[PDB]
């Protein structure tokens, strides 16, 4: 379990989760505040 | 003091300062000089916030009870004065330049600035940085630890209150006391929820 | 106006672009049952479109002879949202990221095997250093004056 | 006595020089030779300013003229100048330009040939008929007075030029009167935080 | 209208006077401080046979040493200033 957590903390997994979260965020923001060219 | 019971207070907050409740989660005052400068800044922002908030709420309360017709703080600058806002700004800028540079020199070097440059006979007694005293304290109140931490407390409360005033005016478009009254009117139907 | 441009709310070509766009969308919409999903989709596109043009007009954007929004980045105060403000926001976030990363690299620099925590992230440490970025201008400004920024 | 109370003065400024108030934020006088040259040139700028300032104010009050309008007679085919109201015969641009050039070049270059650093700034001799420099202590006191009046004159000149940039075609004394009109309305504000 | 001869002669006279009396020492001093050389030795010591300084031509029985070269130099400046003044006063320029 500790080993599995360590694996989940490895660079590619961390990157997939981080950029996944970011992608989700930017997507939702661009869904609620769409076509933003100013601000 | 424990702002978050029971979160261990940072090592650099040993309670040797008034207002030490161990609240610095981002570690801004990890450096001693940083802690000094931030103590000064907290005192100054705090005092100006107390004065400002008082000057924002109090005139409005007296207007509500019909004592004196005073225009609200966010509509007070608009072309009502004798000397105009620009001249007022130049004056303000000059006097504040002098005063703030003076205090700054006090912060950089405590004993360096204490005597009147014109009338060198008069002088200010060697005290604490941020707590000048002397002529600034004509009623000779004792700068006790309790009084200091009370000062800092009311200062923090007033700063948060100023942020509150700004945001509330930004949203509702009325005065803070007006918002308070409307909140008293119907508490469960007049909050930030309904105004947004 | 600025650079010989004309305001989008007053631009004829801007309006004609909105027109042709909406008319293209409707010309495509004609082939589907009004209650069906394709219809609702195309209609959503139409509403989104006109809302977009209306918002651009409202924002005080200047249009060229092409009928498209052109941006003013000279520092002109009527257009700070066209570069200055989102620029400040960007700089804030980027500074946040860089400062946090810097903190992390410094934190593990003095250890048995530093490279380890560079290929296997210390998530507790990272979460502790995460929010420190919020005050990055203040933190960096003080480190600049102190001499803890460079060697 | 320094310019900023509580601020440490540079290592090379002990205050033994006339007007030495420890003002050098940029550390331009860190080099001794440069510092000496700066003393000389500061005195030169000072004396030029002290001659200029009243020469800007006086003909505006008495001669009813203007230190900027007094420039405009040139730059045109006419080229006629007036002194105390009286049109000068040799008062044309090329002539006075040649005269000024030759004279000032001669005197300046003659000042350039001096080797003694103390006489390069304080020549004396023929330039001191009243012998006010004969007494050392009085010389020092009068030196301090000179550098101070000179610096104030320089500041006044800056005032004239900036006030001219803000209100073109109007002299300093005219601006003083305008200020005396409505002191609380006629200020720098209209230029700074205006409009 | 300005007499070309008077302007030119007066200008050249002023320049030659300035070079003979008021700027002579300074010029001679700065020239004394400078002399072209490659790798320490001069161009003639290197040596290019065509880079020897003319001793004969520079000779003069003038009290200070004002020779033909100085005459050509300050004279050149004089003529330049002269023709500048002439051409300038000749035009109908108005700003
Ligand atoms: C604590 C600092 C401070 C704050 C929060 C405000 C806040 C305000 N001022 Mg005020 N002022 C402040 C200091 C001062 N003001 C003035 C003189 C004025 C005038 C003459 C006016 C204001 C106005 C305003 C309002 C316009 C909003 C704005 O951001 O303007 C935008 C400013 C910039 C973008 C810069 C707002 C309530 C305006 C107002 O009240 O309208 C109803 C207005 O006309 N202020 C002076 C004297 C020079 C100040 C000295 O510090
Ligand atoms: C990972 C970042 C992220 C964040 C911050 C949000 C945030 C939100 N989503 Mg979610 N969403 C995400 C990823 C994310 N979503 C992903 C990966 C999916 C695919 C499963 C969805 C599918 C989804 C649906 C179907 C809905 C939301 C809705 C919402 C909003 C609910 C309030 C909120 C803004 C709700 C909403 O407000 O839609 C308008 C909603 O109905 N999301
Ligand atoms: C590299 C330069 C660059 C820049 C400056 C932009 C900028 C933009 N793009 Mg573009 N884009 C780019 C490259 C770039 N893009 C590339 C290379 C592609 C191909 C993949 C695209 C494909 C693309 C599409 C398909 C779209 C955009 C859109 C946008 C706009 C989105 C506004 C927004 O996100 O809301 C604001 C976002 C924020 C405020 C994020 C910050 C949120 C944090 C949490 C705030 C924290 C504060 C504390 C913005 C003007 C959208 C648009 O509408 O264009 C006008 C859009 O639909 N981009
Ligand atoms: C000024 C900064 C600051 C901040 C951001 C907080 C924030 C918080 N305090 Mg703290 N607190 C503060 C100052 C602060 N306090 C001070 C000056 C004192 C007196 C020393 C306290 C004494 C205090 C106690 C006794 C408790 C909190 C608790 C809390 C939490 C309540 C959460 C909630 O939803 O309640 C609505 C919240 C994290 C509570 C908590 O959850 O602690 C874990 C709690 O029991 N606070
Ligand atoms: C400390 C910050 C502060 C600032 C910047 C102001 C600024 C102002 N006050 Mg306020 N005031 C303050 C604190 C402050 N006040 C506090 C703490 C109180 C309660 C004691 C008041 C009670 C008050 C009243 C009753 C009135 C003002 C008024 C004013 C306005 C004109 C005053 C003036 O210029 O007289 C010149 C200053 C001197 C001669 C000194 C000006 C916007 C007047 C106004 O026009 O309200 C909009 C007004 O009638 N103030
Ligand atoms: C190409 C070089 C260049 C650079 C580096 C800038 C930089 C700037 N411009 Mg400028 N601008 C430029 C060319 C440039 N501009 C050109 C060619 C034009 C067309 C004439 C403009 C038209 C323009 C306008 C109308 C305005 C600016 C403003 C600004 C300032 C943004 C506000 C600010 O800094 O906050 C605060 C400002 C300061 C701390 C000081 C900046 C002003 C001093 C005098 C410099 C910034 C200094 C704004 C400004 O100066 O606001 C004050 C502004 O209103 N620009
Ligand atoms: C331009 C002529 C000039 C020169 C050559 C000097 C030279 C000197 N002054 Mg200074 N002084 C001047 C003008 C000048 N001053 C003016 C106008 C004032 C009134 C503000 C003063 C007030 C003053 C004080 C109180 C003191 C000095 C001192 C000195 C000496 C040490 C400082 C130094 O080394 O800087 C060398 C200076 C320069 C190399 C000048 C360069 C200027 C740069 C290139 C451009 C500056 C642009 C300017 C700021 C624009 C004007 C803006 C306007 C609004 C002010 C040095 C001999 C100190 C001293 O020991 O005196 C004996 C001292 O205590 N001066
Ligand atoms: C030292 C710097 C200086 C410079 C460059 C000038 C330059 C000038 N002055 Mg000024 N003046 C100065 C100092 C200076 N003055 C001082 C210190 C005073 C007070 C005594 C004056 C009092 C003064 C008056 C009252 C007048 C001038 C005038 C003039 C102009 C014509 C001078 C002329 O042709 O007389 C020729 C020179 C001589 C006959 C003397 C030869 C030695 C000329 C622009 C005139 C002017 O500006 O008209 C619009 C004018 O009426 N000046
Ligand atoms: C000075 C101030 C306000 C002053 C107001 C003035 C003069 C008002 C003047 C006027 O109204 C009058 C008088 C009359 C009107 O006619 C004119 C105006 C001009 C409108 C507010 C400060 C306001 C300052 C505020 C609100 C500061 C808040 C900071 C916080 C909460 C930071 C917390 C942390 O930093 C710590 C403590 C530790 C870290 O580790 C963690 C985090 C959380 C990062
Ligand atoms: C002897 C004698 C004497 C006399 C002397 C003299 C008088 C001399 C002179 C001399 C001279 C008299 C010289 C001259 C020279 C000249 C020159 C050297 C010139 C040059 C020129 C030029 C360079 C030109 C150029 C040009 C051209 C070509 C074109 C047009 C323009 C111009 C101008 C650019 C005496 C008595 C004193 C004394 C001793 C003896
Ligand atoms: C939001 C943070 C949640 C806590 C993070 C869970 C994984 S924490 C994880 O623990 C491993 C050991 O088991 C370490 O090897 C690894 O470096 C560390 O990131």
């Amino acid at each position: 379990m500790r080993d599995l957590k360590t694996y989940l903390s490895v660079a590619p997994v961390v990157s997939t989760l981080w950029f996944g979260a970011l992608a989700g965020l930017l997507i939702e923001i661009n869904r609620f505040f769409p076509d933003a060219l100013i601000f | 003091g424990e702002w978050l019971p029971g979160l261990a207070s940072p090592g650099y907050l040993t309670g040797s300062l008034p207002g030490d409740n161990g609240f610095d989660p981002l570690g801004l005052a990890e450096d001693p000089e940083n802690l000094r400068w931030f103590v000064q800044a907290e005192l100054v922002n705090g005092r100006w916030a107390m004065l400002g908030v008082a000057g924002m709420l109090l005139p409005e309360v007296f207007t509500s009870i019909g004592i004196i017709n005073v225009p609200k703080w966010y509509a007070a600058g608009k072309e009502e004065y004798f000397a105009s806002s620009s001249t007022l700004f130049v004056i303000e800028f000059i006097l504040f330049h002098y005063v703030e540079i003076r205090r700054w020199q006090d912060i950089k070097n405590p004993g360096s600035v204490n005597q009147d440059p014109i009338f060198k006979q008069y002088s200010l007694p060697a005290g604490e940085v941020g707590y000048p005293g002397g002529i600034f304290n004509p009623l000779n109140f004792a700068p006790t630890l309790e009084a200091k931490e009370k000062e800092i407390a009311n200062g923090r409360l007033a700063m948060l209150a100023f942020l509150g005033f700004i945001i509330q005016h930004n949203v509702t478009g009325k005065g803070p006391f007006d918002n308070l009254l409307q909140h008293i009117s119907d508490p469960w139907h007049n909050t930030i929820v309904q105004t947004l | 106006d600025i650079s010989g441009l004309t305001p989008c709310k007053e631009s004829k070509q801007f309006a004609k672009r909105e027109k042709q766009a909406l008319k293209k969308l409707q010309a495509s919409l004609k082939l589907y049952a009004d209650d069906s999903a394709p219809a609702l989709a195309i209609k959503a596109t139409m509403e989104k479109t006109k809302k977009r043009f209306d918002n651009y007009g409202k924002y005080g954007l200047l249009c060229g002879s092409d009928g498209l929004p052109h941006l003013i980045v000279s520092g002109d105060q009527r257009h700070w949202g066209e570069f200055i403000t989102p620029g400040i926001l960007f700089l804030y976030i980027a500074g946040w990221i860089g400062w946090v990363g810097r903190s992390y690299l410094i934190a593990i620099r003095d250890e048995k095997k530093p490279t380890q925590k560079e290929i296997i992230i210390d998530v507790p440490l990272a979460s502790r250093l995460l929010f420190r970025g919020f005050s990055w201008p203040v933190a960096a400004y003080r480190e600049l004056l102190n001499g803890e920024l460079v060697d | 006595a320094h310019w900023m109370p509580g601020e440490p003065r540079p290592a090379y400024l002990d205050g033994s020089a006339p007007g030495d108030f420890g003002f050098d934020p940029l550390g331009l006088g860190e080099v001794p030779a440069n510092l000496e040259r700066y003393k000389e040139s500061e005195l030169i700028h000072c004396r030029w300013a002290m001659l200029a300032v009243p020469g800007i104010l006086v003909p505006e009050a008495l001669g009813y003229g203007n230190w900027v309008k007094a420039q405009e007679w040139a730059a045109l085919p006419g080229g006629q100048a007036t002194y105390l109201g009286n049109p000068v015969p040799w008062g044309t641009l090329p002539t006075i330009l040649a005269i000024e050039f030759l004279a000032i070049a001669f005197v300046e270059h003659q000042r350039s040939m001096e080797k003694d650093p103390e006489k390069k700034k304080y020549p004396g001799g023929a330039f001191d008929p009243l012998g006010y420099s004969k007494d050392p202590k009085k010389l020092e006191e009068l030196k301090v007075k000179e550098i101070k009046n000179g610096r104030l004159a320089l500041l006044a000149f800056v005032g004239f030029c900036v006030q001219q940039s803000a209100y073109p075609g109007t002299g300093p004394l005219e601006n003083l009167a305008t200020h005396l009109a409505d002191p609380w309305h006629n200020n720098i504000g209209d230029i700074l935080i205006g409009f | 209208e300005l007499s070309p001869s008077l302007v030119i002669s007066l200008s050249t006279g002023l320049s030659l006077f300035l070079g003979r009396f008021v700027f002579f020492n300074f010029q001679r001093e700065n020239v004394a401080k400078q002399v072209p050389e490659q790798n320490g030795l001069t161009h003639f010591e290197a040596g290019d046979t065509r880079a020897k300084e003319y001793v004969s031509l520079l000779k003069s029985n003038d009290p200070v040493g004002f020779n033909i070269v100085d005459v050509l130099a300050w004279g050149s400046i004089g003529h330049i200033v002269a023709y500048y003044i002439l051409a300038t006063t000749s035009n109908g320029y108005d700003p």
